[PDB]
């Protein structure tokens, strides 16, 4: 029904409506309780299912703490799904959470899915065949060790509304032949593919291909395709616009049963194309030995087991007719690591699988067929000793990662010193990992967690940490409590921080700080910041774990000391952006309306407001302003204006006010735009001014029947009234009963010293300000997002542009992030796979892996992270990124010495920030008064900024030349001061 | 020698880019004509190919690029 | 480097032939420069000189930089926020190109404007019906406002 848009806002613009209603009405059913399945229990109780059920009668184990977050060791002897169920109860209070202590075929009947974990194949058959015959979706997946597999099947007959997420493709049209052949605008892709559909509008010379039938699409080009003679009717087309239409799609889903002897494989990993086939035996061979020993996996590291379990595969392979050698040491890792229980595999399966559950109950986004098989092989350890004896149980909540990685291992992640820089969705995540992992709960162990940030209402979708009642309060302080909770070891090992990681905070985060780490952590939401951290790293030499999502889409990157890159080695697109030209007299898309729209609230209700309480506040404020602004005149009119010209007295003051905005932005402006472009003008190349791009505008007529104008005089009047503190109202009546008496102005598109001494004296007024508008998106009282949406609409009528709700407005204007927390949860475990490689002290690049995913359309790539560059100075090879001169704070003219007598090179380039130092172009009277200057005082002068007490180095970026006049590159240099 | 085959690369939105290359060609080549097709600036396009990121100053063939190879073109996200 | 690249235009700015525009750092502030353009002789901006901001993004010559009008002109494709409509500031942009390039961009849009583009249509139509009229405006605008006091 109606959906908490409040709670589910970021996940919304994932999802959308319609998929969250279906979900409403899904229940799902959970089989296993371990930590793959309350991972994914936990995502689908965020996401908002209609209600889950828990299947899970085995007793509570010690090991099963490695993974499993909502146990505690007072919970060992107690049947899983009952300790469980009130730990995912308290997610959504929408979600209704139970445990069933009985299953029987007919019972699944009320499930749109079925989830199955920890479960033998044979058990596995049986569920599979009934809810194949009984249009009941079935998605199977276990985690073992560093190996990992997930089955789905959504019935024969599933059907896709939407296999991507992606925005229908459009674009506009220059000529159509009537052989088909359509041929876009000057340097314009119409990015479609052969076999998608478009349908046309505006077309002109064929009237008939704006039915809105869509056609097949056959690609020629970048610019052209072609869709089929339409000789029929017209014989040539003009200044269209095709849109593409997605229709559904039928998914065919085999049985498990069927399935088993060819398997279809979707590959993690296009560089390990042999593995899945692998796997695929492998597993199977698990639960063949599990029935040998009533349900018991093969030993960590033991050979008489992985002996017994690689005949297991030889039989199994023979029985499936496997044509493919079997990789016996690859094989017999799966049995050595059977009892392998990570976090870091359930962070990853969990929200994957979590995802494949939402696609079952939607429709929405292309499922997983069929079978997923996955590896992170190179995660394991090769600094330590493993073996059967290094990876046996103690007895200890670890033992499911000691399973893998062995005790001493378990060590080195204990004594972990680590700095997480963000607190929201990524960071709780990776929070409630290292928690399970045992991270800094060693003695020279050490957790140090900052962010700036409240908790907010939205972000309990996602971050998982955090409860309804602690919106209001610091993230980093209640995700620090909340993982001691999970792991009692943490209590008095994390420290958390209220700081903007940044040069700000370059105090509190010094020297000192991070001399102490062992890696830094990012979980950041902005490039400025992550640029920033990556910046420190190189300086400090300190790993990086970076990563980041949009939407069902997430990466992940590590920066290794003296080996890789950073993050701001490479460059990613630039912030969405418009034409200037376009947004001002052009718009032809609703984000060109929307944007205008910002700037126009703005521009009337904080620009000007701005403007008149610095004239109260400075006492200069008409001097400065006078040639400090770019347009004094504005500032002037806007004092005038906002004083007295136009200073309202009561709310009607405010309504006139607004409509009197309604023709100057939405009409007369309009009338002048005509009247200096009639539509019939042509341009200087002789064809028609207003084609293409430009969209001949039509004034508008106010009028109060019309709803986006009442809208928009109901929210730029409230708008107002709130810039002067005045109450406003809603009551349709009043609105009616004063713009009823509103005298339009006569208007003709037509063809300073003085408006500065009218201003009362700041000294008669002091004490009176006016209330600037500070845009907030997710307040929807407060007539922001109204104001926009009605604003931009009514340019869109101006425009014939199709206009977007407030929803839509909400998203564009906001700027706000599509997330759930379903790749929140992969990134993370992916995360932690790679952290536990920087542990391990990996030297081989290759051993490490940057990933990239989009759970939407079940793609995941991998690829080594790419190597520093190298250099040679004066023979030596030197790190380009990494390396750097240690100089103590001489003088300018020192340190030129020291490169030319020593590096044998010419100074020709010293800069400290954005501020440039010295150079070998500066003038002799210059440098006369900057070389007897030490780096220090040098820099001092030129930022005109005295350094800080804790200041303890410097950095500058150096330019020098090869004795031969040629450039030769230089690592940075860091001046101890 | 080298030959003619067809690649396709494969962006994280799940649009399908089909190309006609000879495993001669440069990883600088292949950028340059994504460029054309999709408008994408080299110094953005992350191609990765069975593991590993293809580097400017290498050819298809020094990443063993056979015929029908499937290249993925992905991009790092800022939320989270 | 991106502070590095600023830094061999600067040096290559001294290394040109005298030119008649000029641009350099302000404050020693190789992100934020300062730039002057002489009004063209064969135009109605002959006489003033035009002030110009120029702020150079992080991931400079990747990213255009940021340019703009700090001294009033009268021309169809600059508005009174100093704000261009310039290929060469946007889509055109790749980083072969340099601030030279722009300022001479800039330059030839002084003498020969684009009202087919334009950013301030009520310009661009004297500038289209009566040329004479467009002049004499973009004169006067250049001597109340491009001479310097
Ligand atoms: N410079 C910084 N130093 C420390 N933390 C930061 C910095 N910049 C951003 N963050 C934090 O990183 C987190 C980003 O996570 P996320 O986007 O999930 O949360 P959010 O911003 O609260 O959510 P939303 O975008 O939906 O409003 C936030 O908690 C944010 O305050
Ligand atoms: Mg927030
Ligand atoms: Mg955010």
């Amino acid at each position: 029904n109606t959906i908490d848009e409040g709670l589910y806002s970021r996940q919304l613009y994932v999802l959308g409506h319609e998929a969250m209603k279906q979900m409403s009405q899904s229940n799902v059913l959970i089989i296993g309780c371990k930590g793959l399945g309350v991972e994914i229990a936990k995502n689908v109780c965020l996401a908002g299912v209609k209600s889950v059920t828990l299947y899970d009668p085995q007793p509570t184990r010690i090991e099963d703490l490695s993974s499993q977050y909502f146990l505690t060791e007072d919970d060992i002897g107690v049947p899983r799904a009952k300790v469980t169920v009130s730990k995912l109860a308290e997610l959504n209070q929408y979600v209704p959470v139970s445990v069933v202590d009985e299953l029987s075929t007919e019972y699944l009947k009320n499930f749109k899915c079925v989830v199955v974990t920890e479960t033998s194949l044979t058990k596995q058959l049986e569920i599979n065949d009934f809810t194949h015959k009984n249009h009941i979706a079935y998605i199977a997946a276990d985690s073992r060790g560093l190996f990992g597999s997930i089955f789905c099947d959504f019935g024969e007959n599933f059907i896709c509304t939407d296999t991507d997420g992606n925005e229908p493709l459009t674009g506009m049209i220059a000529s159509i032949t009537d052989d088909g052949v359509v041929t876009m605008l000057e340097e314009t892709r119409h990015g479609l593919e052969n076999g998608d559909f478009v349908k046309f509008t505006e077309v002109k010379g064929m009237p008939g291909l704006n039915d809105g039938t869509p056609r097949k699409v056959e690609v020629k080009g970048p610019y052209t395709f072609s869709i089929g003679s339409v000789k029929d009717l017209g014989s040539a087309g003009y200044n269209g616009v095709f849109t593409q239409v997605k229709v559904p799609t039928k998914i065919s889903f085999k049985s498990l049963r069927e399935s088993l002897k060819d398997p279809e494989y979707v590959y993690p990993d296009f560089g390990k194309m042999m593995r899945p086939p692998q796997y695929h035996i492998a597993f199977q061979a698990l639960s063949a030995f599990a029935d040998a020993h009533e349900g018991s996996l093969p030993r960590p590291r033991n050979d008489i087991d992985a002996a017994e379990f690689f005949e297991f595969c030889k039989k199994i392979a023979s029985t499936l007719q496997f044509d493919v050698e079997l990789d016996e040491k690859l094989i017999k890792e799966i049995s050595y690591q059977a009892r392998g229980d990570l976090v870091a595999m359930s962070a990853f399966l969990g929200g994957a699988v979590a995802q494949e559950v939402l696609k079952a109950t939607t429709s929405k986004f292309y499922p997983l067929k069929q079978y997923f098989y996955f590896d992170s092989l190179e995660s394991l350890p090769s600094s330590v000793t493993i073996s059967e004896e290094t990876c046996k149980p103690r007895g200890c909540r670890y033992d499911g990662q000691i399973a893998v990685f062995g005790s001493e291992f378990q060590e080195k992640i204990a004594s972990l010193s680590t700095f997480l820089v963000g607190a929201g969705a990524i960071g709780c995540e990776m929070l409630k990992n290292w928690a399970m992992m045992g991270v800094a709960t060693g003695e020279s162990g050490h957790i140090s967690v900052t962010d700036m940030d409240s908790i907010e209402k939205s972000n309990l979708n996602r971050q998982f940490l955090f409860r309804p009642r602690d919106v209001g309060k610091l993230k980093s302080e209640c995700a620090s409590t909340a993982v001691s909770i999970m792991n009692p070891s943490l209590t008095g090992k994390i420290t958390s921080y209220q700081e903007r990681v940044g040069p700000e905070s370059e105090g509190i985060f010094g020297d000192e700080f991070f001399e102490k780490l062992s890696l830094v952590t990012n979980a950041l939401d902005n490039v400025e910041a992550r640029m920033y951290v990556d910046r420190r790293c190189v300086f400090f030499e300190k790993p990086l774990l970076e990563s980041g999502t949009l939407g069902t889409k997430g990466n992940t990157q590590v920066v290794v000391p003296h080996l890789t890159e950073s993050y701001g080695s490479s460059q990613d697109p630039p912030e969405k952006s418009f034409p200037i030209c376009t947004l001002k007299n052009f718009p032809n898309r609703i984000e060109h309306t929307i944007a205008w729209a910002r700037d126009l609230f703005e521009g009337l209700f904080k620009q000007p407001i701005d403007n008149v309480n610095m004239y109260l506040s400075s006492p200069n404020f008409l001097e400065t302003s006078l040639k400090t602004s770019s347009n004094p005149r504005e500032v002037l009119e806007n004092i005038r204006d906002y004083l007295v010209t136009e200073k309202p007295l009561s709310f009607e003051e405010c309504i006139m006010w607004a409509r009197l905005q309604f023709d100057k932005f939405f009409n007369n402006n309009i009338q002048q735009l005509l009247f200096n472009f009639p539509k019939d003008s042509v341009t200087s190349t002789g064809q028609p001014f207003w084609s293409g791009p430009k969209r001949a505008p039509t004034p508008l007529s106010f009028d109060i029947h019309n709803r986006e104008h009442f809208d928009f005089i109901v929210a730029a009047a409230s708008l107002y009234a709130f810039n002067y503190g005045l109450k406003s109202e809603t009551d349709p009546a009043i609105y009616e009963r004063v713009l009823a008496g509103y005298n339009p102005p006569p208007f003709a598109p037509k063809s300073l010293k003085s408006i500065a001494d009218s201003l009362p004296p700041p000294s008669s007024l002091v004490g009176f300000r006016l209330t600037p508008a500070e845009f907030e998106k997710d307040d929807d009282s407060n007539h922001h997002i109204d104001f926009i949406t009605a604003a931009s609409n009514l340019r869109a009528m101006n425009y014939d542009i199709t206009p977007a709700d407030r929803f839509k407005t909400k998203f564009v204007a906001g700027k706000i992030v599509p997330a759930m927390c379903t790749s929140t949860a992969v990134v993370s475990g992916l995360v932690c796979l790679e952290l536990v490689k920087l542990v391990d002290g990996k030297k081989k690049i290759e051993e490490y892996k940057n990933g990239f995913f989009n759970l939407a359309i079940g793609l995941f790539t991998f690829s080594d992270p790419i190597a520093s560059p190298k250099m040679k100075v004066n023979g030596k090879e030197i790190d380009k990124i990494w390396d750097r001169y240690n100089l103590p704070d001489c003088t300018l003219q020192e340190l030129i010495d020291y490169f030319q007598k020593e590096e044998g090179l010419e100074v020709t380039m010293l800069s400290s920030g954005v501020s440039l130092l010295y150079a070998n172009f500066q003038p002799p009277k210059k440098l006369a008064e900057r070389l007897p200057l030490k780096i220090s005082e040098l820099v001092e002068q030129i930022t005109k900024k005295k350094l800080e007490p804790f200041r303890k180095h410097l950095v500058l970026e150096i330019c020098c030349d090869d004795a031969n006049g040629e450039d030769v590159e230089v690592p940075f240099i860091c001046i101890k001061l | 020698h080298h030959h003619h085959m067809q690649i396709f690369v494969r962006t994280l939105t799940g649009r399908t880019i089909t190309l006609e290359v000879e495993s001669s060609d440069t990883i600088d080549n292949v950028r340059a004509r994504i460029q054309d097709r999709e408008g994408i600036p080299p110094d953005q396009q992350r191609l990765i190919f069975a593991g590993r990121q293809l580097e400017d100053g290498r050819t298809l063939a020094d990443y063993n690029i056979q015929r029908e190879s499937t290249l993925h073109l992905v991009l790092r996200l800022r939320g989270g | 480097m991106a502070l590095k690249r600023i830094n061999r235009e600067l040096a290559d700015l001294g290394k040109d032939p005298p030119s008649s525009s000029s641009a350099g750092p302000v404050g020693d502030d190789l992100f934020h420069w300062q730039a002057t353009i002489m009004g063209p002789a064969d135009s109605p901006y002959a006489g003033g000189v035009f002030f110009l901001s120029i702020h150079f993004p992080t991931d400079y010559p990747f990213k255009p930089p940021k340019v703009n009008f700090t001294t009033r002109i009268y021309h169809p494709n600059i508005n009174s926020n100093g704000s261009i409509c310039l290929d060469i500031l946007r889509d055109q942009w790749s980083p072969a190109l340099t601030i030279s390039k722009v300022l001479l961009s800039i330059s030839s849009l002084l003498t020969d404007p684009n009202p087919d583009d334009p950013l301030v249509p009520e310009i661009a139509h004297v500038y289209k019906t009566d040329r004479s009229r467009y002049e004499l405006s973009a004169r006067e605008w250049t001597r109340k406002y491009a001479i310097h006091g």
